[PDB]
């Protein structure tokens, strides 16, 4: 929501994306997500989850439904991978208007 | 995807198969060739209904005079209904694969009160009761009385049926029962007498065990028609304990006064009859003297008189003597007592009441109550469930016994007794199966080693072999967890039941396998009392908070509400990030109706070996009969069934699409050879001897490890 | 022992489960220390119907119902007439038929006056008991020994 906040006046034709290093699998949050997730979906806000030691179904879900990616850790030298990949701009999908 | 089997070339839906696919096609088309009744296991709770289904399908185009019609059975409709989506997917591919429609027909049977279109038995949901409104308004009496057409309230779509389906046949389809519902609303017709009359010609017909092996409801649709028909048991791994349940009746001392009542009620209607109509409903006496269902199987059910009985008075009287007798055998205080026989020469010396007409009492309490047109069967359903009894008693006892309790378990002092007539022998009901159909296959997940089967179920089974499932990922990582951080024996023994040692190694355990595993996880224990104790001692410990903060937490209770309610939080739990952790009972309905899937159950957590109280005296009968009878070991029997069970509350997470999940049984005593061998074969070579015997930190250190393997993509 | 007690001295159930029942020709509820009232006077006079009694009409049973009482005690005595085997009539319809009249003794006697049943046994009597009720009571002890072990 914060990151929803400061990003929805951000211009349409950059990239708005979010980074999330989930670690504690657990998400306690004052209202459900999954209305949320409608919320990202309109705003068109990329969110890609990097999971440690954890799939999570949640971001799971939230990952592949706003288009972004997920992963977990392997490992450090994978982490600096999975971060040093997603350094690189993201192709522009049907949504991503220029 | 047209798979070139030995036998013959057999269609199929879905792109690829695992060889254990292959390995099961062949072997179930060996059994079909042998045209002999077989046992077989597969691991996966779907893709073996496709695959069973493609391969009857394909041998009866081979074959069609091999076999008649399929008769698929599953645990419960639930469950049946996506039986019924896969053969519905399957045959559509079929038929655009041959770019026509054949003369195939598939479907569901289940309870009017599941399905059903009258407004008046709509809102009510208690079976017993659908079941006597339908009876009352299908009543012969009513379907004259509406040839007369006189202001009463008549259920007309039996009537449109009659008029209408019977002429006309559906020409083919599949039918789901909801999409059955609606095509009864359409043509005014039953959605549930539809799929009876179909079931004459139908190629496939799905329905559960209790309306295939209760000879009360199952043989009026499982006639001698199906010769020659390929019947079929899925995951019916507990299917001597409903085989017994269809012939164990329990006699309680509040439903013999309701029975009391309800026979006076019977005396004043006679009465009422008497003065009203006499003659046209004493025409039943004469076609009596010419000569709720019946409990006697095909050969042991008789018809060849009523016998001393044969007028309403009598009847009545006899009835009224058996219920003294039961009503007083019952009262006596003692201890418990078994009396297969002796209990019928006891009967017939103290009350005179002779086997013979004992033997025709359920018929003709059917006959009699028939003829007095009473409003519904639901008030008397006492009544007629006491004939069933005491028409079962006079019928056999050989295999059976009669058990009294005078003082309920769980209670000083009760006074609520109850009479239990337990079987102890599946054989004997599963026997009509067996000998009228060619051959019967158990197809079973989770299945206990083959070799008891045969030996419960008195069959010759062709084909013994056990299915592993190969992925090219291990989908499943099975452990078991037998010593805690204090090195100290885990096991939840009766004596070690007390210990706080292992009840804080239980909880640790929980903490951190909750701690490390995602969103999603269920524990299961032995009994309601050693949950609660678990649990409370974990409440006076500082672990249950913990568990509460690291991850929501959900525990199961009797009640059908309160477990509805749970599951249903449980789910949405899951489903965010909360998780959850379910707490339950292996013999809880719950876990059997339950289905775990991806991201749902993913950590099977089993809190000791699943075992029955030793005091409980129905198993003694069961299980010393057995010994007696087949040769089975008590402890055989027992760790038999602890192993069934567990295998059973455990193999849900690996329901299909490949899932990760793992499966931790917290008990040393799964480490013996015993167990593991009797474990199932697909479980038992996935497990190891590195990860047998692991510490509760390193069982968590390897989960962790694990998940991390199963996260990333294939 | 669940019937809450005798109609007079209804005491005695609540006291306790030990006292059982005592038949009579009024089938009629009783208890033993309501028996010692009906020896003490009357000696066999029911209290409320006053039915006289030639001793007492006493014996013990564990049956709450009247009616139950006196049908089974009159099935006993019944049970010594007609008692010859099925096997003895090839017909299908006389193996239950004779049945059938029995039973219909019975509730005939319950109720109604037994002076028709009483004559009609007579004429029962005058024939089987040569043969058929002297050979079937002799095998009553038979097949109970056989059966019993
Ligand atoms: S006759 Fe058919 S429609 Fe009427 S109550 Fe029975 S099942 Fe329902
Ligand atoms: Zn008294
Ligand atoms: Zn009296």
């Amino acid at each position: 929501s914060i990151a929803m906040q400061t990003l929805k006046h951000m211009p349409g034709h950059t990239s708005r994306e979010v980074l999330i290093i989930f670690s504690s699998l657990t998400t306690c949050d004052p209202s459900n997500i999954y209305d949320l997730i409608k919320t990202l979906k309109a705003a068109k806000i990329r969110v890609s989850v990097i999971g440690l030691s954890a799939e999570v179904r949640v971001c799971t879900v939230l990952a592949r439904e706003t288009g972004g990616t997920y992963h977990v850790i392997l490992d450090e030298s994978h982490y600096k991978e999975l971060l040093t990949h997603h350094v690189s701009p993201p192709p522009a999908s049907s949504s991503s208007e220029c | 995807m047209k798979l070139n089997v030995d036998g013959l070339l057999v269609y199929f839906p879905y792109d690829y198969i695992y060889p254990e696919q292959f390995s099961y096609m062949r072997e179930l088309k060996r059994t079909l060739d042998a045209k002999g009744h077989g046992v077989l296991e597969m691991p996966s709770g779907t893709g073996k209904t496709v695959s069973l289904l493609a391969l009857i399908m394909a041998y009866q185009r081979a074959y069609p005079l091999e076999v008649t019609k399929l008769i698929y059975c599953s645990r419960t409709v639930p469950e049946i209904e996506k039986v019924i989506e896969e053969l519905r997917k399957l045959l559509n591919f079929y038929e655009k694969q041959e770019g026509e429609k054949l003369p195939f027909l598939g479907l569901a049977l289940s309870s009017r009160k599941n399905l059903c279109i009258h407004p008046e038995v709509t809102p009510l949901r208690f079976g017993k009761d659908v079941d006597g409104k339908c009876h009352s308004l299908t009543a012969s009496y009513v379907r004259a009385q509406y040839q007369h057409d006189t202001s009463l309230p008549h259920c007309r779509f039996y009537e449109e049926f009659d008029a209408h389906g019977r002429e006309v046949p559906l020409p083919a389809g599949i039918y789901n029962l909801d999409d059955l519902k609606a095509l009864g609303r359409r043509q005014g017709w039953c959605p549930y007498f539809l799929a009876r009359y179909s079931i004459l010609h139908a190629n496939v017909v799905v329905y559960s065990y209790h309306y295939l092996l209760d000879p009360k409801i199952a043989d009026l649709v499982s006639k001698e028609l199906a010769r020659k028909a390929v019947v079929v048991f899925d995951e019916a791994h507990n299917i001597d304990n409903v085989c017994i349940d269809s012939m164990s009746v329990n006699l309680t001392r509040r439903t013999l006064d309701r029975c009391q009542g309800n026979l006076e009620t019977l005396q004043k209607t006679v009465l009422r009859i008497k003065e009203t109509d006499e003659q046209r409903l004493r025409d039943e006496y004469r076609r009596l003297v010419e000569g709720a269902n019946p409990v006697l199987p095909d050969e042991v059910l008789q018809e060849a008189v009523p016998g001393s009985i044969r007028t309403a008075e009598h009847f009545l009287g006899f009835l009224r003597r058996l219920l003294e007798y039961v009503k007083w055998r019952l009262r006596v205080q003692h201890v418990v007592q078994e009396s297969p026989p002796a209990f019928l020469s006891g009967l017939a010396q103290r009350v005179c009441i002779q086997r013979k007409p004992l033997r025709f009492c359920a018929e003709r309490l059917r006959s009699l109550l028939h003829t007095l047109e009473i409003t519904d069967l639901a008030d008397f359903s006492p009544l007629t469930l006491l004939a069933n009894f005491a028409t079962l008693v006079s019928t056999y006892a050989k295999g059976f016994t009669i058990i009294i309790e005078p003082f309920d378990d769980r209670t000083p002092t009760i006074a609520n007794p109850i009479l239990h007539f337990s079987c102890m022998d599946a054989s004997l009901a599963i026997k009509p199966v067996f000998e009228r159909f060619q051959s019967v296959i158990i197809t079973s997940g989770t299945l206990s080693p083959l070799d008891i089967y045969p030996k419960i179920l008195d069959f010759h089974p062709v084909t013994m072999a056990t299915f592993t499932m190969t992925l090219a990922r291990v989908c499943l990582c099975p452990m078991i967890i037998g010593r805690g951080n204090d090195q100290v024996a885990i096991s939840s023994k009766f004596e070690t039941r007390e210990d706080i040692a292992v009840i804080r190694n239980y909880g640790n355990l929980l903490l951190e396998m909750s701690a490390v595993v995602p969103d999603g996880i269920v524990a299961f224990f032995t009994s309601y009392q050693y949950m609660e104790s678990t649990v409370a001692s974990w409440y006076e410990q500082g672990i249950l908070e913990n568990i509460q903060r690291n991850k929501l937490l959900f525990i199961e209770t009797q009640d059908g509400a309160e477990t509805s309610v749970a599951l249903e939080k449980y789910q949405e739990a899951c489903e965010n990030g909360r998780g959850a952790i379910l707490l339950s009972v292996a013999r809880g309905k719950v876990s059997e109706g339950i289905d775990f899937v991806h991201h749902y159950g993913r950590a099977v957590i089993m809190f000791g070996v699943p075992y029955v109280y030793t005091q409980s005296r129905i198993l003694k009968a069961r299980l010393e009969y057995l010994r007696d009878q087949f040769q089975i070991r008590e402890n055989d029997f027992l760790t038999f069934d602890a192993m069934r069970h567990a295998a059973q509350c455990v193999g849900r997470a690996i329901r299909g699409k490949t899932d990760y999940g793992l499966m931790v049984f917290a008990d040393k005593r799964f480490a013996r050879g015993d167990k593991r061998g009797k474990l199932p074969r697909w479980i038992q070579e996935h497990l190891t001897d590195a990860n047998l015997n692991l510490t509760v930190d390193e069982g968590v250190q390897v989960a962790k490890y694990f998940l991390r393997q199963m996260a990333q993509p294939f | 022992m669940d019937d809450q007690g005798c109609p007079r001295c209804k005491t005695t159930k609540y006291r306790n489960p030990s006292l059982k029942l005592m038949v009579n020709v009024c089938g009629h509820t009783l208890c033993e220390s309501c028996v010692d009232l009906l020896f003490v006077r009357g000696a066999g006079n029911c209290p409320e119907c006053g039915t006289p009694l030639r001793k007492s009409n006493f014996r013990v049973q564990l049956f709450e119902d009247p009616t139950v009482d006196k049908e089974v005690e009159i099935r006993k005595k019944v049970l010594k007439i007609y008692n010859k085997r099925e096997e003895d009539f090839p017909s299908l319809r006389e193996y239950n038929d004779f049945l059938e009249e029995v039973e219909e003794i019975v509730f005939n006697l319950t109720n109604n006056v037994d002076l028709d049943n009483t004559k009609k046994k007579m004429e029962i009597y005058q024939k089987e008991n040569k043969d058929v009720i002297q050979k079937n009571k002799l095998k009553l002890t038979r097949e109970q020994e056989e059966l019993e072990e």
